[PDB]
């Protein structure tokens, strides 16, 4: 399990979503993402994971209507084709190929920052993008008191990677308590199913021997 | 240049199992998913199964689950098919066609780019018969600009050919004899008929004069 | 699933331009990837579109793909027919884990001018209502192109259950012909008011009915 | 592109800002360009940027350079529809060294 793979819950790292420690060893075999991509700001994020003491996940209880939420690959491979288990690739219609405009909110009732995070996807051509999230061009917007971000998504060829030349951009910001994070999208988007809070304090290491 | 080849087509009675082996050569096996596709005698295509580049990862049509079992080998760079509990409906021509994806079943298929040759696989219980000859009688009197239609049905022969001649060969002009149709049990069957004048109707004797070699049945019926 | 409806045949002259539309029951077109094959006879198909508009290498530029989700359809569409264009063409689709093939399209280039069918259709013989036995022969000789569809219907409704359809094949005169045998009980041979052989033909059809008796 | 050598290469490429819409379109065609690098460590986007700038030497474009750094065996993945300097030839480092600024005489 990569230490960034337990806020996105690769399969590795089903077991490690919610652990709680003190002490928190990184392996050389780890790795956070069985979709390819890599998160922007990795080692800040990583930084602060290891200091953290453990992460306890609520659910941020995001509703979508009318599109498809059941995104999967054989990369994320559990059961059959699979996911992140912390996130959802949201795709379109089988019946129509739109991507409604969609505004989705949160806002952090608990006294400890948030640990939001969320992907953009990077279609292999336009020709997929158009396919999964509709045609016209595509935008993502990212909002809050503190932070604001807008992405655009860059299709092309990427190296294969775990079979796919497409690759997810992982994006995060921390929520201050009472506040609100809101996301508009039309397409592209890797939405957040569950938020991360910080269990308290820790260090972690980098290691390859016995414990 | 990539290339495909299948071999272990042939004829099965119906209960029976075959294990088709595709044999893939001029690409990197191991990364590309495989998939079984196969053509009814004279119908359209229709997907069988298909198997992901590592292995892992088996899926089925409706049609064939739990009969068929996809499995490779990725070291001899051979695909392999195990028909099992074959019936009349799997008859059919199998072509292995290799995908664009190393996985199958994802959101998006790209298609196949390359398609083996091909294999026969045939299903019937093949028991040599001699056919039964029908007269097709001709209209009740009516006709066209003179002319008329009668001929003579040969029914529910196996196997391949027949020969039908009218008046021990002596009428020629006007008699078209048609192609057989494999018919659902495995059998064959096929009519011949001739256009003659109306006027002839009631006052001649018209002799259709079948033959069946393999069975030793050659019949003379008259109309 | 869906299923996915190209015409059965499709004619031009050589130079001409075709279009073969191929339309998705359920679920929008353009909503995954739509190939098409062509299967010159005699050898296996091989792949002249992908990703609803691709050449691959070594395919000629007056082969082009389209999607029009008005209709939902997509289209292939030939420009400047050659004589090795004559082949069957197939679409296909993709759903959850589904793969979808369409019926099939009959492409010919025009080498002598149409011919309608000429439609023969036979009674069952007494001697085989005595085998406790009956058969229907509709006879379908010297048409061109060489794609037909026959249809039966008992008396007044669509009977597809003993049917058995030749494939077309060329006769001595360079046209087309074909057969096709309707099974049948004595019972269910008396029972009805008439029997009736539908062939369609290029858009048209010429319909022969029989009778008991 | 692959790295066949037994120590990190060093990818360089460029970007090319137009005077204009219309300038970028003369030399690529109509459309939008962009281009992506990837690699295993490595992952980026880049869009042209034209529009009106002052001269420079007389000229009002602009050419910015990016680079990465090619682990072993790792492979290099460019797609552009345009606006890219593409590279020719890689850069492999020949061992330790030193670096200096100075204006006086060796
Ligand atoms: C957040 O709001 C709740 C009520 O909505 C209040 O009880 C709490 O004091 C607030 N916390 C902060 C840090 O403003
Ligand atoms: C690089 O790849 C070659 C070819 O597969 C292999 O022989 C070699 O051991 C590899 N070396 C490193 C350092 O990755």
């Amino acid at each position: 399990c990569g230490l960034l793979g337990t806020i996105t819950g690769p399969p590795q790292c089903d077991q490690f979503l919610e652990f709680s420690a003190d002490l928190i060893i990184e392996r050389r075999e780890g790795s956070d993402v069985c979709y390819p991509g890599k998160f922007v700001n990795e080692e800040a994020l990583r930084q602060i994971l290891r200091e953290s003491g453990g992460i306890d996940k609520e659910a941020m209880g995001f509703t979508y209507s009318g599109i498809r939420t059941n995104g999967a690959t054989s990369a994320c491979r559990r059961s059959g084709s699979s996911f992140y288990a912390e996130m959802k690739w949201l795709l379109s219609n089988t019946d129509n190929a739109a991507f409604p405009q969609m505004t989705k909110s949160y806002k952090n009732t608990r006294k400890s920052p948030a640990l939001i995070v969320w992907g953009i996807h990077h279609s292999v051509s336009t020709a997929e993008q158009t396919k999964l999230y509709g045609s016209g061009n595509k935008l993502v917007t990212v909002g809050s008191s503190n932070y604001q971000q807008s992405f655009v998504p860059s299709p092309g060829a990427r190296p294969q990677v775990n079979g796919l030349s497409g690759r997810i951009d992982f994006h995060w910001l921390m929520l201050n308590p009472n506040d609100t994070v809101t996301f508009s999208f039309n397409g592209a988007f890797i939405a957040p199913d569950r938020a991360s809070f910080l269990r308290g304090k820790s260090m972690g290491i980098q290691s390859g021997v016995q414990v | 240049e990539v290339q495909l080849v299948e071999s272990g087509g042939g004829l099965v009675q119906p209960g029976g199992s075959l294990r088709l082996s595709c044999a893939a050569s001029g690409f990197t096996f191991s990364s590309y998913a495989m998939s079984w596709v196969r053509q009814a005698p004279g119908k359209g295509l229709e997907w069988v199964s298909a198997i992901s580049g590592s292995g892992g990862s088996t899926y089925y049509a409706d049609s064939v689950k739990g009969r068929f079992t996809i499995s490779r080998d990725n070291s001899k760079n051979t695909l392999y098919l195990q028909m099992n509990s074959l019936r009349a409906e799997d008859t059919a021509v199998y072509y292995c066609a290799k995908d664009r994806l190393l996985w199958f079943g994802e959101l998006l298929f790209e298609g196949f780019d390359y398609w083996g040759q091909g294999t026969l696989v045939t299903v019937s219980s093949a028991s040599t018969k001699g056919p039964s000859v029908f007269p097709l009688a001709p209209s009740s009197k009516s006709t066209s600009g003179g002319t008329a239609a009668l001929g003579c049905l040969v029914k529910d022969y196996f196997p391949e050919p027949v020969t039908v001649s009218w008046n021990s060969g002596a009428l020629t002009s006007g008699v078209h004899t048609f192609p057989a149709v494999l018919q659902s049990s495995g059998l064959y069957s096929l009519s011949s008929v001739v256009t003659v004048p109306s006027s002839s109707l009631g006052t001649q004797t018209y002799i259709c004069n079948v033959n069946h070699k393999p069975s030793n049945t050659k019949v003379d019926k008259k109309v | 699933n869906f299923m996915l409806t190209q015409p059965h045949s499709v004619s031009e002259s050589p130079g001409k331009t075709v279009t073969i539309s191929c339309t998705r029951s359920s679920g929008s077109i353009a909503s995954n990837y739509v190939q098409w094959y062509q299967q010159r006879p005699g050898s296996s198909p091989t792949t002249v579109i992908y990703e609803d508009n691709q050449r691959p290498s070594g395919v000629p530029d007056r082969f082009s793909g389209s999607i029009d989700s008005s209709s939902n359809s997509a289209s292939l569409t030939i420009s400047g027919l050659k004589t090795e264009d004559e082949a069957d063409y197939y679409c296909q689709s993709y759903d959850s884990s589904n793969v979808v093939f369409g019926g099939g399209t009959k492409l010919t280039v025009l080498g002598q001018p149409k011919a309608a069918p000429s439609v023969t259709l036979f009674p069952p013989s007494s001697e085989e209502l005595q085998a406790n036995k009956a058969t229907l022969v509709c006879l379908i000789s010297d048409f061109y192109p060489g794609a037909v569809t026959v249809a039966w219907k008992a008396d007044s409704s669509p009977v597809k259950a003993g049917v058995e359809t030749t494939t077309p094949s060329k006769q001595s005169n360079n046209k087309y012909a074909a057969s096709s045998y309707l099974s049948l009980t004595p019972e269910q041979w008396k029972s009805h008011r008439s029997y009736s052989c539908q062939v369609t033909h290029e858009g048209s059809t010429v319909e022969k009915t029989v009778a008991p008796t």
